[PDB]
Formats: structure tokens, sequence, C-alpha cells
RNA sequence: AAUAGUGGUGCUAGCAUUUGCUGGUUAUCCACUUCUUAGAGGGACUAUCGGUUUCAAGCCGAUGGAAGUUUGAGGCAAUAACA
RNA sequence: UGGUAAUCUUGUGAAACUCCGUCGUGCUGGGGAUAGAGCAUUGUAAUUAUUGCUCUUCAACGAGGAAUUCCUAGUAAGCGCAA
């Protein structure tokens, strides 16, 4: 019966948009107050290093890239609603939190 | 309640929003009067828009405007941007749009870029 | 002084080393039935005004 | 502003220790000439001076010419810090003195010179430097 | 002419003729004056101006090149070595300090004393620019009006560095009298005496 | 340290991963880096 | 050191169309700060006919 | 009828406000002025004498004045100008903080600028009624 | 959309004051997405007219248009003696 | 103190440029190249100056012979000071 938040924070675009589909999905058929989820900016990772195992040859480079996608819900219900639903909704490279800070 | 809209407009990401708002008529650069702006040479640039229609319909308007970003050079050229289509809002929203078309064709027999901002990106370099 | 105002007609071509020069047909517009061609240097289009001195020594061709 | 029209007396050589100036410039570049002193040593005696600081030559008072270089042989008496000096905490005395011009090269090649032969207190392979590659 | 006020102080004087059809806050455009008839179709760009500083986009067609103010033209030739590449404020800086100094120097015009300037410095002859494979000669050539124009301020221009270059007076003393000295057929600015031995040999040839 | 192909110097140090950059070309894959633009 | 900032330029100022400091350094002792203060000393004179001024030039003319 | 501070001139503002304090002479005036310069970048103290003092600390009442809060860190690295370091490539400023601290603390003794709770020294409403008051008396300076 | 922002209602300080223009901050509360960020889609095809050419592939102007130089820039693509 | 991260450093108040001044064309206040005196920090340890701030000293250097160029319209050039 406390206000909660939860974080997921993953790589994989097209299976991050099924979670978050079936996270606001078993709230509403229960019908919690919510708040939308809210996509922050990406993150991208970047290296940028010369093509050669020697040295010898013409010089440019490569530049290799990482991303990574985060977004977050806030969520209140009683706390029997949300311990199952938060436990059948798993998936490979798919990571999930629960924030219940109410200072 | 009151007549009000937003306009923005940009230039080589330096950007302007707008607040119309119905009054004696206070046209406020980032909280300033427009007849003070630190480029001296460039003072006129600004006084643009409003010394192409003549100085009648604003005794029942108010404008707020402000920026971030970009240098000295391209906020001279956002705020005119934003303000010059700030004031067709009241004629594309409350007065008729006769009164709007003859000053579109006004600003932009002289202007294209008072109405349309420009295109002109950077571009990343050795590589 | 004695001018030659002159009007383009007709361009031909580009011709030289580099094609730096171009050939045009030219027209004079104090006498409009003066059909010559000009060794003319830089940008040129239809309807311009060419001043010129030499009338008549003029090069048909180059190599 | 005006015109002040005044009757020459300008000295195109002066004598402050063997320093013949040519004072149709400001002062502060006037004491500038001799060695040893810099315009950033220069700038705060002028101003402990209490002068115009735009004068030439012609229109200085004859005390002062006594009194730039009594400052100078003065120099903490009348608050000088640590930092505005050139010879500071000596290997020999200890104490912190400033320069004219024409000694600058005194406590330079005694100074040197213990490096360069004596393999001094500190000078041992400080030793061909100036000697070798830079005598 | 019936100074309205709003609730922001507005001084009057930039409402005075600028209100009316006078453009420019200090001269018009009424004044056009033709000399060659080359310069007819496409230098005078009969568009008002307040500044002359714009963000054109002539250069990706060399005849939109054309349709930028004169004043424009001059100010971007300014930029001349690794000191001034882009301080475009810097010079209309000079230039707004020059059309003062022009009218005040007995005359009517300011903005009229290089219109007419560059009918003199537009080089009727030329000579060609190749050797001629091996026999290093010049032949029968001429020029092309919109290349005329180019070449004619821009050698106005360049006098004017080394004429203020590591002497006393500015650039804006320099700009008045070679302009005023490029106003009529004098030959005595370098901004003339260049260009008139250019059209000497090319009279031999060819 | 000195990780494999005759290496101990051209550490990528950033990211705490460690690696030899002669021997991260071929493991940037798996990692999951790829290369885009 | 009392005439030569006395009559050339106290009766000699309005011989001129304009005032700047070319003028003013045609005498090689007349300095910058001496060239400068020329004018500072004749705004209070009146005969300047100020047209624009600022930090790095002015544009003055006499009466 | 009733102007901010915020409507006025820029440059010619503080000269004539510090032109007023120069009338009043209520600053604590360190011994070290003459020789001290603005930070390490500069190469000379400046060509004012006296004024400069009054110059730096009426433009950080200036700075204050639309701001929240500041501290010392941010006017270190405000004062225009770029470091030489010879022949090697420019870098930017920072300035000294010794000059910087104690003109901050000479305008406590004034009833101007103090400490806010989030934890930078500002106005309140000892200069809130004053120092614009005399901002307001800088309207008779605009004619 | 308190991990972006404005729009008010307030507590609240200036205020020329007199309607007013600048402030005020946790939580004074409510209402908002234009600017912001990220998912889902849309939009440009050389479009439409005028020239030119074996009337063909196309190339030049034109007005519209956020955009009319492969729309701007990159990534990716195996025949060969550097033992 | 604050910050495991749009919250904190950080609006990363960058520089050129911008007004008001001082300066006056001389290799002068342009240009600081070798240097001696000093105070600091980092590690087990800085002499053969690891770097950094003081004051001194200001020495080649007046646009470059014959030759020859990683960089394409927000492009060439300046100006950055982020990893």
């Amino acid at each position: 019966i406390i206000k909660i938040r939860i974080t997921l924070t993953s790589t994989k675009v097209k299976q991050l948009e099924n979670v978050s589909s079936n996270i606001v999905k078993n709230a509403e058929q229960h019908n919690l107050v919510k708040k939308g989820p809210v996509r922050l900016p990406t993150k991208v990772l970047k290296i940028s290093t010369r093509k050669t195992p020697n040295g010898e040859g013409s010089k440019t480079w490569e530049t290799y890239e990482m991303r990574i996608h985060k977004r977050y819900i806030d969520l209140e219900a009683p706390v029997q609603i949300v311990k199952r639903i938060t436990q059948i909704t798993i998936e490979p490279g798919v990571d999930v939190e629960v924030v219940v800070a109410s200072n | 309640a009151v007549p009000s809209v937003q306009t923005f407009g940009k230039k080589k990401s330096a950007t302007a929003v707008a607040h119309v708002k119905a009054g004696k008529g206070l046209i406020k650069v980032n909280g300033s009067p427009i007849t003070l702006v630190e480029p001296e040479i460039l003072r006129f640039k600004v006084y643009e828009p409003l010394l192409l229609v003549g100085l009648d319909k604003f005794s029942n308007i108010d404008i707020r405007v402000r920026v971030t970003g970009g240098g000295h050079v391209s906020q001279v050229y956002a705020i005119r941007q934003a303000i010059a289509k700030g004031l067709v809002a009241y004629h594309q929203k409350y007065v008729d749009e006769q009164s709007k078309n003859e000053l579109k064709k006004a600003f932009t027999s002289y202007d294209r870029t008072l109405l349309i901002a420009d295109s002109r990106r950077p571009e990343p370099k050795k590589f | 002084t004695p001018v030659t105002l002159a009007k383009v007609i007709k361009v031909l071509g580009r011709t030289g080393s580099r094609g730096g020069v171009t050939q045009v047909r030219v027209e004079f517009l104090e006498d409009t039935s003066r059909t010559i061609v000009r060794n003319v240097k830089g940008p040129v289009r239809e309807n311009d005004i060419l001043v010129l001195m030499e009338s008549e020594r003029e090069a048909r061709r180059l190599r | 502003s005006l015109v002040v029209q005044e009757q020459g007396s300008f000295q195109h050589i002066l004598r402050l220790l063997n320093t013949n100036v040519d004072g149709n410039i400001k002062i502060v570049y006037a004491l500038t000439t001799i060695k040893g002193v810099g315009r950033r040593y220069s700038n705060l005696v002028c101003k402990k001076a209490d002068v115009d600081l735009h004068k030439r030559a012609g229109e200085l008072t004859q005390e002062e010419l006594e009194r730039i270089v009594q400052i100078m042989q003065n120099p903490t008496h009348y608050k000088i810090p640590a930092w505005f000096l050139n010879r500071q905490n000596d290997i020999t005395d200890g104490k912190d003195y400033h320069t004219l011009a024409n000694n600058v090269e005194s406590k330079l090649r005694d100074d040197l010179e213990r490096l360069k032969k004596i393999r001094a207190h500190r000078g041992i392979r400080h030793f061909w430097g100036l000697r070798v590659r830079g005598q | 002419f019936t100074p309205v006020v709003l609730a922001t102080p507005i001084p009057e004087e930039v409402q005075q003729a600028q209100t009316e059809i006078k453009l420019f806050n200090k001269w018009s455009f009424e004044e056009v004056e033709v000399k060659d008839a080359s310069l007819v179709d496409y230098v005078q760009v009969r568009q008002p101006i307040f500044v002359a500083h714009t963000a054109g986009r002539y250069a990706n067609k060399r005849f939109r090149k054309a349709q930028c103010p004169i004043i424009e033209r001059l100010t971007n030739s300014l930029m001349m070595n690794g000191r001034n590449n882009g301080k475009k404020l810097k010079a209309v800086r000079i230039i707004k300090h020059t059309l003062d100094i022009i009218n005040v120097l007995t005359d009517q015009n300011p903005i009229q004393v290089v219109v007419d300037a560059i009918t003199n410095t537009g080089p009727r002859e030329d000579t060609t620019r190749v050797g001629g494979g091996g026999a290093a000669r010049r032949q029968a050539v001429d020029v092309s009006p919109l290349r005329r124009v180019n070449q004619a301020i821009a050698l106005l221009t360049i006098g004017a560095r080394e004429a203020a270059f590591r002497n006393i007076k500015t650039i804006a003393e320099t700009l008045a009298e070679e302009l005023i000295n490029a106003a009529k057929g004098s030959s005595t600015s370098y901004a003339i005496k260049k260009k008139d031995e250019l059209e000497r040999v090319a009279k031999s040839n060819r | 340290q000195c990780r494999v192909c005759s290496s101990h110097t051209g550490l990528i140090r950033k990211y705490g991963l460690n690696i030899c950059r002669q021997c991260f070309r071929e493991k940037a894959n798996d990692i999951g880096f790829n290369k885009f633009r | 050191l009392d005439q030569e900032k006395y009559d050339r330029i106290l009766k000699e100022v309005p011989t001129y169309r304009y005032v700047s400091v070319s003028v003013l350094v045609d005498r090689l002792k007349i300095g910058g700060s001496l060239a400068r203060i020329a004018l500072r000393h004749l705004e209070k004179e009146g005969i300047i006919k100020p047209i624009s001024k600022h930090s790095k030039q002015a544009i003055y003319t006499r009466a | 009828p009733g102007v901010s501070v915020r409507d006025v001139a820029a440059q010619d503002f503080i000269n004539a406000y510090a032109s007023f304090l120069q009338r009043q002479g209520k600053l604590e005036v360190p011994g070290y002025v003459d020789i001290v310069k603005t930070s390490s970048g500069n190469e000379m103290p400046p060509q004012d004498a006296e004024g400069w003092f009054y110059k730096r600390a009426a433009s950080v009442a200036r700075h204050i004045y639309m701001r929240k809060q500041v501290g010392v860190g941010k006017l270190n690295k405000l004062y225009g100008g770029a470091k030489s370091r010879g022949v090697r490539p420019y870098k930017h400023i920072d300035a000294s903080g010794s000059i910087n601290r104690k003109v901050l603390q000479a305008l406590e003794k004034i009833g101007i600028v103090e400490i806010s709770p989030k934890g930078g020294r500002r106005i309140s409403e000892n200069g809130q009624r004053d120092l614009d008051r005399i901002a307001a008396q800088t309207l008779e300076e605009d004619e």
C-alpha cells in the first residue's frame, strides 16, 4: 500500500516495449494509480582505435558503439498485488529493479 | 481568459521561446527592454519585424521572450524568428485571414528567413 | 572614345588549353545585323552587355 | 585637455648611476632602461614615488631623482614584500637585496665560478654546461 | 509623423522617416545612377538594407551570386589573411565608419561615390592567362560582365591593406581617400594605377 | 598486465575492462560493441 | 617647447576640411597622446562639429 | 513609471554608481592594493590606480542581482581574459581569490549581501530596499 | 514527464508607485505539454509548369516546399609476389 | 559537503569577438627564445632544470631563394580546451 518505483535499463529495444506494456497491462486490470513510463535520454559508449595489429601503413581509425536505453515507472499498489507480478515478467538481457523510496 | 500563444525560433542550435499576451505592449528580451542588446551594430536587425508594418497593432499585446544556447551572434537571429512569426498567431486564432496575409506577404517579400529558419547544420571531420 | 556596345545571342562552347575562354555569338546593338563571334573570358549567359574595342580583328576559333 | 607650455628644461641625458635616459617618455618606462628593473618591478616604485604617472624628464623635481634610488637602496624599508625581489636568501649571507643596472654582473660570475671550477656547495655536475657547451 | 507610444518607452528617432519609405538609418535608395550599360542588370539590388549583414545562400549556383547587395560584397572581401577570417562584426564597424567620412568630404551622396567608382575599374580589355604552348604569348580576348564586376571591386580593396599597413593612419582613413580617388579618373591611387597598365599592355597584346 | 598477443602497452584502461587492443578487435563483438558509423 | 603647441593649432585649426589624428601627426614631435589631447582640448573649444566617435576613432570636422 | 535593475545601461550604470561610492569611502581597502593584480594571467596592475577597487566591488553586486546565489568559485571563473603561456598555446583564465574573499565580506558591513541557507551569499531586503533605491537614484542620470 | 519545463493559486520581498513591472521557494496546491526527451507513425518522388535533345535516357530554368549538389555525412562488400 | 547518476560537480559563465580607456610607430610598451636568485605541490625517489606560480633578464626575429601542400558551402580558415 506504498508508493513504489521501478527501473529497467536494457539494451534490446524490441525487448523493452513488451515488458513495459505488460507492466502497465496488469496494473490497469487492477486499476492502480500510476504515472506513465518516462523514457530517459539514452547513453552511447565509444572507443577509437586504429585498425592495424602492427604499425606499418596508412592512418585512419575505427569507432565502436554500444547503446544503453533506460526508462522507469512510478507506481502505488498493495504489496500482495505487486510482489507476484514482478516475478512473471522475466526475459534474458533485461534488468528489473524495485524502489519503494517514500522519504 | 487572455488571448495567449507560444512560438519559437531557432538558428544553429539556439532557441528562443516566446510568450504572447495582451496589454499596453511590452517587448521583453529575457527580462529587459529590446533597445538594449549588446552587439550594438546588430541593434537594428531586431527592429526589422517591428519596422515593417508600422507601430500600430501593439496597444493590445504583450511579448515576453527568453533564449538559450548559441553564441552572441545567433541569438540576434533567433529572437526575430520567433517574434515575427509570433504576431501571426493572433491573426490565425483571433483576427481574420485578410489581416494575416497582408503582413505575411510583407515579411516574405523582404526576408524569407524571417519566417522559415535556415537548414545549414555542421559536419563531421576526418571521419 | 570608340565604344563597341555588344549583346550576346548564342553560346557555343569553351576552347583553350584549359577551356578558360569561351566562344559565343554576339550582336552589335547599334547595327542589329552584325553576326560575329567573340572570345569572351568569364561566366557567360544570354542577354549581356559587352564593352569592346577592336570591332573587327578577332580570332574566329582557337586551338 | 589643455595647453601647458613649459620652457624646455628637458634632459636627453640623465645621471642615475651611469644611466642616461631619453626622458621624453613615461617615467615608469624611463627606469626600465636600466638593468635589473623592469616594468613588473618599476611599476610600484613610481606609485611609491607619489607623482603624476604621465610626465617626461622636463618637469621632474630635483629631489625625486634622489628619492627614487633612496627607495631603491632601502627596499624593505617602505613595505616591499619578499616576493618582490630578485636576490633572495643568499648562499653567502642569507639576506635579501635587489640589484641596480651595473651590478647584475656582480653576484653573477663569482656565484657561477664556484659552480664552474671549485665543485661548490651544489655545483659538481652543474659543472660543464656554462663551461663546455655554453661557456 | 504621429509618434505613437507603447508600454515600452520607444525612442522617436528610430520611427521618424524609418516608418516612412526611407529605409537605411542615414541614407536611402532613391538615388539610382546608371553609367555603364553592363551594370544595368544586377549590381544595384533594388532591395532595402539596414545593417548590411545577412546569411546569403548564393554560393551554390553561380548566378544567385549576383543578387547579393554591393555593400554586403565589399565587407566580405575584408577578410584578408590569417587574422581576420571571420571577423565580420569588425568589418561592418569599419564600413559604417567610412560613409560618414565620405560625405563630410565635400560631396552629396556617400553610396554614390563607390557605384561610379566601379564603372572605371571594370577593365574593358584583358590579357589571357595562357602562355601559348611554349611561345609564352598573349592573344585576343575580352571579359564577361559578371566576371568584370568581380575583379573590379577586389583590386580596390587589396590596396588599402598596405596603404594602412605599419603607418599611423587607420583603415577608414584609407578607404576614404581611395574611393574618391577611384570615383574620378585620376590614376593616382594604387586601386587605379595597376588596372590601367594591365589595359595598356592589352592595347599592345594580339 | 600483459594479457596475450605481444602487448603490455596500449591497454584500454577506460570502462574498467583492461584489454590489450590487439586482442580487442576480435573480442569486441561478444562484449556487445558493434560499429555503425 | 612653448610655441609649436601654440600657433599651428590655436590659430590654424579651421583651415582644413575635417579633423582626425592624421593631420596632427604631421610634425614628428606631436606624438600619440599629444595628438590625442589636441582634440581632447579642442572639443572643449567648440570648433569641433562632431559626427561620430568611439574608442578606436572619432569622426570630427570643424565649425 | 517604475523600473527594476534590469532596464538601465550596463557599463554606464556601474560608472555612475561607483563614483557615488567614490564619494562614500566606506570600504576596507587593504594595504596591498598597489601591488597585487587581479589574477595571474594578467601582466600588469591596472591603469586605474584607485577606482578599480570600486569597480569590481560594484559589478559583483550587479551580478548577484539577477542570480540566486554566488559563491567564490564562480567569479573566479568569470573575469575576462586569456592566460598567455609564452610560446605554448593559450588557456582560459582563472582569477585570484584573496582579492575577492574580502570584497565579498566588505559588503556585509553595509547591509547588502549575505549568506543564503542554500550555501551562497545573496542580497536580502537590506539591498532590496536600498540597492535598488540607489539604482533608482541612477534614474536621475538618465536625463 | 519532481531525475524536463513553462501556466496559475498562494505564503513573500521590492515596489515609480496607485492598477504595475521584476523577484519569492519545496511540497502553496492545481492545471498543462509549445519548447525537452524517447517510442509509434508520416512526409520527397526531382513534384508541377516552361525550354532543350533521335523528343529517347536525361540536362537546364522556373514557382511551391523543413528539405530539390546520390537531400547533407559515414558504415559495409576480395583480384593480387611487401615471407 | 554533494554526486553510482538527465538530479550533484555544471548553466561546465570557454576563447576569439564586444564597448570604455591607456598607448604612438621606433624592430618601443610588438616578440619572449637562453638564462640566475627563489615558494609550492607527486611519489621509494625529480640533480641532467618531471611539472607550476614569484622578480629579474628582453638576445634570433622587418612577410621568407629555388621549390612544394593531411584540409570542399555553414565548406576554407581562425577560436576551442572535453575524452
